[PDB]
């Protein structure tokens, strides 16, 4: 983990998410959305955690996106939570939420929730 | 669409 | 929002956290558990989306904890994704995604499901 | 449970649903929008687990509602997975699920997640 | 969708389940477990949405198990909400929520969710 | 607004 | 393990 | 018990 997953990760639509795992499990990044256009790009923050058991588990993490840059605000936030699995071929697998500021007559609408799967590849 | 997509 | 973030938030269990809402959209803090003793304390890390609309929405926002401290090492971490309502009675309604560990056998059982409100009082 | 289950059940938005839980475990009913107009009436079909554990654990169930009737056709449906507690105050807790029927474009808005909560009252 | 949705379908993990959807919206069938023995088949019940769109949008349903048969109680229930894709690769992509009955103080380690994916193959 | 609500 | 699973 | 909790 750490060193393993710090670096760019890309999940089956062409999102991408660049961290730096530091040592006392801080996560810091970007995330850019497809098109990959100068910005698109918005910043990530979370937690992993640095000391992960040795039966083959996986490293357990999560981070947040606020979809508010200089050139887009789009008043949601996005939360991935899951595990990183190192290997041949290392992955992150993940469940999101994303809501939306709402009124209180529609907050019922305002959180959807997927998966996304993250490569290196 | 939304940024987390496009 | 911002300055009405920050500040120290309970749920209906009696767990609280500390946030510090910065210019940037940046949300920085610790989140303390029942007990309340002097380190059930882990550092929560998240993102608000700084320009909210001005309809009475709620302000998105998420943040994720580790679950890893000097004395006490989960191999979990958890990420709250809501919306912050201020007025009379401020509260932040979220939902969480709680993710430990596992071997690729239990993945299926490595992410809980939940929900909480916390408030200033 | 069973026949504690039977009954009609209110939740913090005025939705009804009324239930018979059958003994071998089925769930059948309907469930009432608010106004509470003839036919804001949807058919609800689920399961319970009828022969639950004696420590004072809840009763797992979950149903169904399709949002099509007819007078209206939302093109969606709801899954509500949750427990049964029974005693003075008993309540059903649940964690919902409503997915719409989108193209393959819009899959990623196609889930909202939510709770509720059912009392007698 | 209703014919299109008949028939026995299989996850990433061989799970099989075996449905009749019926002309009003019903969903009736039995979902067996991996090992495929006599018994690791629970009931089934569930709702679509029997008059989705025409722009090739996905046809909404959900169904419900509890883990309930003549050799197992898992005290437990299994939602999926989703929709079913039909044509050349069918497939019904569902987010699940499966609760099992806890006792007040474990109520927040009650709900796991996941997702899953059939396909006619 | 959707049937689940009014 | 659970029966959804094995 | 979890430290989300206690």
């Amino acid at each position: 983990a750490e060193a393993g997953i710090t670096g760019t990760w890309y999940n089956q639509l062409g999102s991408t998410f660049i961290v730096t795992a530091g040592a006392d499990g801080a996560l810091t990044g970007t995330y850019e959305s497809a098109v990959g256009n100068a910005e698109s790009r918005y910043v990530l923050t979370g937690r992993y955690d640095s000391a992960p058991a040795t039966d083959g588990s996986g490293t357990a993490l999560g981070w947040t996106v606020a979809w508010k840059n200089n050139y887009r605000n789009a008043h949601s936030a996005t939360t991935w939570s899951g595990q990183y699995v190192g290997g041949a071929e290392a992955r992150i697998n993940t469940q999101w939420l994303l809501t939306s500021g709402t009124t209180e007559a529609n907050a019922w609408k305002s959180t959807l929730v997927g998966h996304d799967t993250f490569t290196k590849v | 669409c939304h940024p987390q997509f496009c």
